[PDB]
């Protein structure tokens, strides 16, 4: 509980509250979709350049099959997460330990694929 | 050819054995941490172990054993514990020291009562 | 659930096949069904080389032209490899002696060797079907019986597929005949047969009808041995285990030294690779087998021994005396071997390599003269040769033999002291008299009476087993070099070099890595690529042991505590992870030892075989 | 503030710590009178309104003067606290037991932990410092307030009426039972916690194997189906002349004795 | 739990329970030596295994043993600081 | 009666040295003592408190007198020694095996004889060292 200006600020404050895993009034299917769309978004880039299909006309598919493969394996890491210790923190009224978690990380993983879809559109085009 | 045949048995197989084959195997560990049977026999008091030892017993006392098994008491092995102890009564007044006023089973009673609650059996409320 | 510590995982799979300790399966029932199950996995894995053999192989062409084809393992599909590493990759190739065992068994096609897989996997479903039902019945088999009619049975087979079964008269039908028919299929030539430059296949079967009948007799009179004087006073699942682990290893090293001596796979000496990596691999299980014995032998005095008046209660009695002549033998061993090489490494660094101290191994030459050679090499002892000499690849020692055994008798010698050590201060030494009380392993009594690191029984072994490594590492040198020497056509610059140790770096280390340096480069990479990647890899996972070795727990804890602070105190992640489930915490002091050690040996194991195949390729 | 501290409860946080706690170490209990040595020791009890839980005082007047450090409790990620009451003749310095310095009240003084080790090392520091009335108590999850460290209101240094002897072993260290001879039994692993007379009893019972001219055969079971062997030897007369013989044995050792 | 035991060696010194760092040691009256104490551990919960009291104790062996018990660790034996179990 | 720790001591050492002495007989029954554990099977003691071998210590020949037994491992050391001597050195058998030849089965069965007379010999002197 100790305060710093990079952990108490109200820039802080305002910033990690008003990100998806926290920001009020936001379902946890939006939570998941936006920080799924984050992460697929970036995921494409290291891929698509820096691999192994680097200069080939496919190197952007290829980094967005990479990055959906990710996104996917993070997803099962997340529901495996939620499988096991149900952290409980994004949980509605009654429901089950764990379905706010479960449900975040399932719609994280939709918007990890929407994301890398959508870099690996702008990356045909353009 | 000859590279035909392991190439795609392989493509198949290789993908499925490492990839499918590992990461099941590293879920379902993690899984089986969190599961109640998490080393169950390795576990002291752990329920499942616990019950075996109850339904064991229960066994050994509705299906005696025509075998003399190793006694879990060591003076349970006695055919007669009363006779052990009459002997030692009769023994123990042949070299009582002049007129003591210790008995025998004052002291079996003594040297069998021991106060040990922080001994597992004994913090199980058992 | 899980809300245990990450120190759950490295407590309980230390000790997840101690059985004893578990209720559940604790039966001598349960124990025969693991041994099912660990041999249905043995069976798998033969299976698993004949199968990639059959598969990807040219065993086929390997029985054409046993010495001009390189046995190929099993296929390569490495999605990692470049198109010119594929080119440049046939397949995998082969280090051990599986072809050579094929071609000498019998086997000339692939179809046999798809059957031999069939009837492999068969019998692992036959193995696990025997431990689904574990039972008193299932106690019964086994037995040196049971052992000396498999190696019956093997003979029969032999037969069956020796080179001149086809000359053979059928003995059982048309009778025995002229002792030339049954010589057909069972000879006792003795040594190397020249061509195949192995033992006759018709001397191994007659070895083992032998070894058979005789064992069916052993067994026999032990048996009525048991019946007068039948006492098995101490039975414990750790003495027998002892008992045959330490049989085994004797067996296994035997194996190594008798196989490199008198191969018994046909074409096995022309493959050098093959054989030098034959006998490293099995005196490696030798010794690692007669160092379970002692550990088994010392958790039997832990454990499951009680003090009496017998050979056991002798031996604990004068303790103090085996390790004091133990520690005496090793310290005079150490001290001539190191002062004697150390003395030739100063001569042949001066200029002077005649002022070395060359003892004649003048003992093992006698011997070999008298007892071995058939003709005068050395003439000590004996001078007659012999009119009808046989073959084999028995080594000829010179000087620097000397010294290396008595670097190997110094190192068998500190390891049997460290393992007897331990096993009878288990019983308690006046740093800790009651041992008897605090189990095989632990970590410390703590730092009180002056410090009590590594007072554990099972750190006696921990200790040990470096120098088992050691040992193994030595005596591995000694047989690459010396048949380095010998294939290579040097003998003398082995004969003078391994006086001296810098001739042991310079010639042999230093020497033998010059090709498997170059497997991969900026020019490009070999066939030897993989085994520098796996010398690095070697030594990688052998620094890591030294770092669970010299760094100990309580900076690891504090760290880990800290690493745990700054999860809990990171954003998107304190919402999610509390530390209670599976806490972080730093592995025990016994579970960091273990797994220093484990990292250590994994290294040396891996850095020497990279080694054996970089230079014997 | 939510970057500061997770913005969800201790408890939410927790999840099932308890019912986990009680599956994963079921080994893990306290016995049925903790802080004390004998159920009829008074056990003086305390509520959260004597030692209220942490979250629940803010600027708290009985506070030390403290100007918060990295190295306190984990607030959110634990439940469990461990407090101090201590009261001070003189404002002065002492050292935290999570590093850092704090100045002691003139009067009353509170300070909250999360382990036990550091309310002791605390109260051996402030023992030293010619101070009394330490009172070390623990905060549960539930807010259940244990009272610790001089439970009985005397300090274990000193020696009080009513404390009954735990884990008392009435022989020397080495007079221990040896793990072989507690084979199959509770006690083979863990000789330390076998009974004075399972010890005795087993040190004699190993000494008697072990004199096999007296040593009893012990027949063998009828478990065949078929009629009992005719064989060649009398169980019941070598019953008969064993039991004399032990009878004698037994009055000659205790004309040893 | 790590097991904590008293012997009958046990002189009454009280440094076992000076030197434990979790109050588990404890002075009870006992009438088996000169000084008329004897140690006693009816805490051992709180016992993190450091082995303090034993560096403490001048009899000839360890009148207090402590005996490590590794497949029963607990949060207040593993000294655990930010992670709780209860 | 103020019972003094030496008294204690002395109990304890009474208890030590009766149950020592009562579990030997049979009102113990533990599988130690199960026959061919540890006891000495039921009618035939190994030794006595001296420790001399018995008569049972041979088996089934527990009954075959001294003469016997001597006579036995005589023939049987001078029929093996005849063996060892005909199949090694005089008419070698190997050598007869290089010239085509079969062994001569007399050789083998005589020099298998002579394990036969050294346990023999033991049993005889066993046998003479009981009267027998
Ligand atoms: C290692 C490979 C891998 C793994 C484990 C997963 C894992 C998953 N994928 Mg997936 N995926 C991958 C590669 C992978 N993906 C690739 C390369 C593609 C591109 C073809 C996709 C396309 C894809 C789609 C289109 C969908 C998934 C979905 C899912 C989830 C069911 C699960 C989390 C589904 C999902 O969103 O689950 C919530 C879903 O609809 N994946
Ligand atoms: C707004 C939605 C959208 C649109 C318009 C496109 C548009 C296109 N996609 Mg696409 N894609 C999307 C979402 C989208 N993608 C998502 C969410 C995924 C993840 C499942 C993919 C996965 C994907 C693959 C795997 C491939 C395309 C391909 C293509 C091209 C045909 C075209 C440019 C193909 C391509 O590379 O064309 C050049 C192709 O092979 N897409
Ligand atoms: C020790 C056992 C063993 C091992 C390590 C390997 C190793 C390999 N096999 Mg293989 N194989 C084996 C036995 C084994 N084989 C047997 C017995 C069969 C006959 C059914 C096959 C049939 C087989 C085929 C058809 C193919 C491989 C392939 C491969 C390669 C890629 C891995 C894979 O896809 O496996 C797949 C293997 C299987 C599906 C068969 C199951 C393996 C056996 C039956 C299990 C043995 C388990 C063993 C007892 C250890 C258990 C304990 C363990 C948990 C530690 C790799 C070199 C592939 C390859 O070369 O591609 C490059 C491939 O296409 N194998
Ligand atoms: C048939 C032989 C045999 C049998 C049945 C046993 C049986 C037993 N041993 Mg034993 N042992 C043996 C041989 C045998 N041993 C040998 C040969 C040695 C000497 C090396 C030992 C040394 C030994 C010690 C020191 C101890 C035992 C113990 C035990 C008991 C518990 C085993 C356990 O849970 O270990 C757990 C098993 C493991 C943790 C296996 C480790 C996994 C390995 C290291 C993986 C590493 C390989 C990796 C794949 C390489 C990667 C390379 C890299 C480059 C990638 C059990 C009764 C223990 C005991 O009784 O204590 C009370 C004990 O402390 N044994
Ligand atoms: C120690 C005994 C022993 C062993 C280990 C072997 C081993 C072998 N023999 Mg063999 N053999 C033996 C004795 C033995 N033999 C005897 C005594 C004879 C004379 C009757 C023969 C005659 C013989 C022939 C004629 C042939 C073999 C062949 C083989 C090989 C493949 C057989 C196989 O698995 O498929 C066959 C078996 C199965 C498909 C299933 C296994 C049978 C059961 C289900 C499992 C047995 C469980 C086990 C006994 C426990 C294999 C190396 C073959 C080969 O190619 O070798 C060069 C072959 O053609 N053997
Ligand atoms: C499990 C034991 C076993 C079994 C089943 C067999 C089976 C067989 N042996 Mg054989 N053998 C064995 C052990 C065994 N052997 C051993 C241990 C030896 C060493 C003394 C021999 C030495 C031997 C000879 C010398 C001959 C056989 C022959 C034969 C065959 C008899 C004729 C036939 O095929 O009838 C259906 C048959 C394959 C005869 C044959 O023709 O085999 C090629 C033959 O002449 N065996
Ligand atoms: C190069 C590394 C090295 C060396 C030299 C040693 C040396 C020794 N270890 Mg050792 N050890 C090592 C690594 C090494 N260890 C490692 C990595 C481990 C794993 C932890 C162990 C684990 C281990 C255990 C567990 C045990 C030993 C033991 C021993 C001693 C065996 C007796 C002996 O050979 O005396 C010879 C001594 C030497 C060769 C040391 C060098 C002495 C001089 C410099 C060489 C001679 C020069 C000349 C002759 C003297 C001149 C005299 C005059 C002119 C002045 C010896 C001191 C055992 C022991 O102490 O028993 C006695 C024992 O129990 N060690
Ligand atoms: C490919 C893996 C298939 C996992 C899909 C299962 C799924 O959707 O999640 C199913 C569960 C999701 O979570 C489970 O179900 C409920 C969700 O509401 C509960 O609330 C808990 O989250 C848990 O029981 O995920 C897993 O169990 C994944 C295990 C991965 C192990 C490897
Ligand atoms: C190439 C192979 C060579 C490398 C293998 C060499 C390993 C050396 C052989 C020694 C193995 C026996 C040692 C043993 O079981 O006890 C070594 C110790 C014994 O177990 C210890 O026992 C102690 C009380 O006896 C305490 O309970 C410790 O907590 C417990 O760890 O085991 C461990 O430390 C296991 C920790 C590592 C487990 C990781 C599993 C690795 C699986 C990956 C595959
Ligand atoms: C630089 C910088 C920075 C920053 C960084 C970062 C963090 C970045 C990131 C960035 C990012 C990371 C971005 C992202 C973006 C994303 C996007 C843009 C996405 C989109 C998506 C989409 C649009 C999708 C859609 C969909 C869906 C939803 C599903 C279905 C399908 C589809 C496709 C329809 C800082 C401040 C630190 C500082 C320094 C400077
Ligand atoms: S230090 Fe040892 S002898 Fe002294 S009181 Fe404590 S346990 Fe007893
Ligand atoms: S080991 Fe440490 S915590 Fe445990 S009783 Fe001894 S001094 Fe106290």
């Amino acid at each position: 509980q100790i305060r710093s200006p990079i952990s108490d600020s109200r820039f802080a404050k305002n910033f990690i509250g008003n990100t998806a895993f926290y920001r009020e009034g936001l379902e946890n299917w939006q939570r998941g979709l936006e920080i799924g769309m984050a992460h697929g978004y970036f995921l494409v880039g290291p891929f698509t350049t820096l691999g192994p299909l680097r200069n080939t006309p496919e190197a952007a598919t290829v980094g967005l099959l990479s990055a959906c493969a990710v996104i996917g394996i993070v997803s099962v890491g997340g529901l495996l997460f939620g499988a096991t210790v149900k952290p409980r923190a994004f949980d509605k009224d009654g429901a089950t330990a764990g379905s706010g978690f479960t449900e975040i990380i399932n719609w994280h993983a939709v918007g990890g694929l929407g994301g890398a879809g959508f870099c690996h559109l702008l990356l045909t085009l353009f | 050819a000859y590279g035909d045949g392991p190439k795609k048995w392989g493509a198949v197989l290789l993908p499925l054995t490492i990839f499918g084959v590992g990461i099941t195997a590293m879920g379902t560990f993690v899984l089986y941490t969190f599961s109640e049977d998490f080393f169950w026999a390795f576990v002291p008091g752990s329920k499942r172990s616990m019950e075996l030892e109850k339904k064991k017993k229960e066994m050994a006392e509705k299906y005696p054993s025509p075998v003399v098994q190793h006694p879990a008491d060591p003076l349970a092995g006695l055919v007669n514990r009363a006779d052990y102890e009459k002997g030692l009564e009769e023994a123990w007044d042949k070299v009582k020291p002049k007129g003591s006023t210790v008995t025998v089973e004052e002291k079996l009673k003594e040297l069998s009562t021991q106060n040990n609650p922080h001994y597992w059996r004994n913090a199980i409320k058992s | 659930y899980g809300r245990c510590a990450t120190q759950r995982y490295f407590q309980v799979l230390g000790n997840i096949h101690d059985i004893e300790l578990n209720e559940s399966l604790n039966s001598p029932q349960a124990i025969q069904a693991l041994s099912f199950g660990q041999l249905s996995v043995i069976l798998l894995w033969l299976a698993a080389y004949t199968f990639h053999i059959g598969w990807s192989g040219n065993f086929e062409a390997f029985i054409d032209n046993p010495l001009g084809v390189q046995p190929i393992n099993h296929f390569v599909l490495d999605p990692h490899y470049s198109q010119y590493k594929v080119d440049t990759t046939i397949a995998a190739l082969t280090n051990h002696p599986i072809y050579h065992w094929l071609m000498t068994v019998g086997f000339t096609s692939n179809a046999q060797i798809y059957r031999f897989t069939l009837g492999l996997e068969i019998t692992a479903a036959v193995m696990l079907v025997l431990s689904l039902a574990p039972s008193v019945g299932l106690l019964s088999m086994g037995g040196l019986e049971v052992v000396s009619w498999i190696s019956i049975c093997w003979a029969g087979h032999l037969v069956n597929f020796a080179p001149g079964a086809a000359n053979l008269t059928n003995v059982v039908m048309e009778g025995p005949g002229s002792l030339g028919n049954l010589m057909n299929v069972l000879t006792f030539n003795g040594g190397i047969q020249l061509g195949t430059q192995a033992l006759a296949v018709s001397d191994v079967a007659h070895h083992h009808v032998a070894i058979g009948i005789v064992g069916l007799w052993i067994s026999a009179l032990l048996r009525v041995s048991k019946y007068a004087w039948n006492f098995n006073t101490q039975s414990s699942y750790h003495l027998d285990l002892s008992l045959s682990l330490t049989v085994g290893g004797i067996l296994t090293s035997l194996l190594a030294q008798q196989a490199y001596v008198y191969p018994a796979l046909s074409y096995l000496p022309y493959d050098y690779l093959t054989t030098t990596s034959l006998y490293v691999h099995h005196q490696y299980i030798g010794a690692f087998l007669a160092t379970g014995g002692f550990v088994h032998g010392g958790i039997f005095l832990v454990r499951d021994y009680t003090l009496s008046n017998d050979l056991v209660g002798k031996l604990l009695a004068t303790k103090a005396t085996v390790i004091s002549t133990l520690s005496w033998i090793t310290l005079f061993l150490g001290f001539h071997a190191t002062g004697l090489y150390m003395h030739n490494d100063a001569m042949a660094a001066f200029g002077v390599p005649q002022k070395q101290i060359i003892i004649e191994p003048v003992f093992a030459e006698f011997i070999q003269q008298v007892f071995f050679l058939g003709t005068p090499v050395y003439g000590l002892g004996s001078a007659a040769v012999s009119s009808t000499p046989t073959l084999s690849f028995l080594p000829i020692i010179s000087g620097g033999d000397f010294l290396v055994h008595h670097a190997i008798a110094l190192g068998l010698h500190t390891t049997v002291l460290v393992l007897i050590k331990g096993a009878l201060d288990s019983q308690g030494s006046y740093l800790f008299p009651d041992k008897q009380s605090f189990g095989y392993g632990f970590a410390c009594d703590g730092p009180g009476r002056g410090g009590t690191c590594d007072i554990s029984t099972w750190d006696s072994f921990y200790l040990a087993f470096f120098w088992v490594n050691n040992t193994v590492a030595w005596f591995t040198y000694y047989f690459h070099w010396k048949v380095l020497s010998l294939w290579q056509s040097s003998t003398a610059v082995f004969d003078e070099n391994s006086l001296y140790l810098m001739g042991w770096f310079r010639d042999y280390l230093w020497q033998n890595c010059a090709a498997l340096l170059s497997g991969y480069d900026s020019l490009g990479s070999n066939d030897l690529a993989v085994w520098a990647w796996a010398f690095l890899l070697a030594h990688l996972a052998w620094a890591t042991g030294f770092m669970f070795l010299i760094s100990w727990r309580g900076y690891w804890q504090e760290l880990i505590d800290t690493v745990i602070y700054m999860h809990l105190k990171a954003p998107f992640f304190n919402e999610i992870w509390s530390a209670d489930v599976v806490t972080p915490v730093a592995l025990s002091i016994v579970q960091a030892r273990f797994i220093g050690l484990a990292h250590y040996v994994a290294g040396f194991i891996l850095t020497y075989l990279a080694f054996v195949v970089g230079a014997t390729s | 503030a939510v970057p500061n501290t997770p913005k969800s409860s201790p408890d939410t946080l927790a999840g099932n710590r308890t019912e986990a706690s009680a599956v994963s170490r079921p080994y893990d209990k306290f016995n049925v009178n903790y802080p004390l040595s004998s159920p009829d020791q008074a056990r003086t009890e305390v509520t959260t309104k004597e030692i209220p839980r942490p979250e629940d005082l803010v600027d708290s007047p009985k506070f030390p003067l403290f100007g918060g450090s990295a190295n306190g409790y984990m607030s959110k990620a634990t439940r469990e606290r461990h407090a101090i009451t201590w009261t001070a003749k003189e404002e002065t310095t002492f050292e935290m037991p999570t590093s850092g310095w704090a100045m002691m009240n003139k009067g009353e003084n509170l300070c909250y932990f999360r382990k036990k080790e550091q309310c002791i090392a605390l109260c051996k520091q402030l023992r030293s410092m010619k101070i009394n009335d330490v009172k070390i108590y623990r905060l549960s999850k539930d807010g259940t307030v244990t009272f610790l460290h001089p439970s009985d209101g005397v300090f274990p240094e000193k020696v009080n009426k009513g404390r009954v002897p735990v884990n008392f072993r009435p022989f020397t260290v080495c007079q221990n039972a040896k793990q072989g001879e507690l084979k199959f039994t509770e006690y083979w692993t863990k000789p330390y916690e076998a009974d004075a007379l399972t010890t005795l009893f087993v040190k004699a019972r190993v000494a008697a194997y072990n004199d096999v001219v007296n040593l009893f055969p012990l027949p063998n079971p009828k478990l065949t189906s078929g009629p009992a062997e005719p064989t060649s030897v009398d169980y019941d007369a070598l019953t008969k002349e064993a039991m004399e013989g032990q009878k004698k044995r037994i009055e000659a050792a205790m004309a040893s004795v | 739990a790590h097991a904590v035991k008293i012997y009958d060696t046990c002189i009454g010194c009280t440094l076992c329970v000076r030197a434990c760092p979790t109050d588990v040691i404890e002075m009870v009256p006992a009438t088996v030596n000169a000084a008329k104490q004897v140690a006693s551990t009816p805490r051992v919960e709180d016992c993190v295994g450091c082995k303090r009291c034993e560096t403490a104790c001048p009899t000839d062996f360890l009148s207090i043993r402590v005996y490590l018990q590794e497949n029963e660790e607990t949060q207040y034996s593993l000294g655990l600081d930010l992670a709780d179990w209860s | 009666y103020t019972e003094s720790a030496q008294d204690a001591k002395l109990f304890e050492t009474v208890f030590s040295t009766y149950t020592a002495e009562y579990l030997k007989g049979p009102m113990y029954e533990t599988p130690e003592k199960m026959i061919g554990r540890r006891p000495f099977n039921p009618g035939e003691p190994l030794w006595g408190e001296d420790k001399k071998l018995t008569s049972n210590v041979l088996g089934p020949l527990k009954r075959v007198s001294s003469n016997e037994l001597a006579f036995l491992t005589m023939i049987c050391l001078a029929i093996g020694a005849w063996g060892e001597a005909q199949f090694l050195w005089f008419d070698p058998q190997f050598a007869a095996i290089d010239r085509g030849e079969y062994f001569n089965p007399i050789y083998i069965i005589a020099a298998s004889l002579l394990p036969v007379s050294f346990w023999a010999h033991i049993a005889c002197y066993i046998q003479k060292a009981n009267g027998k």
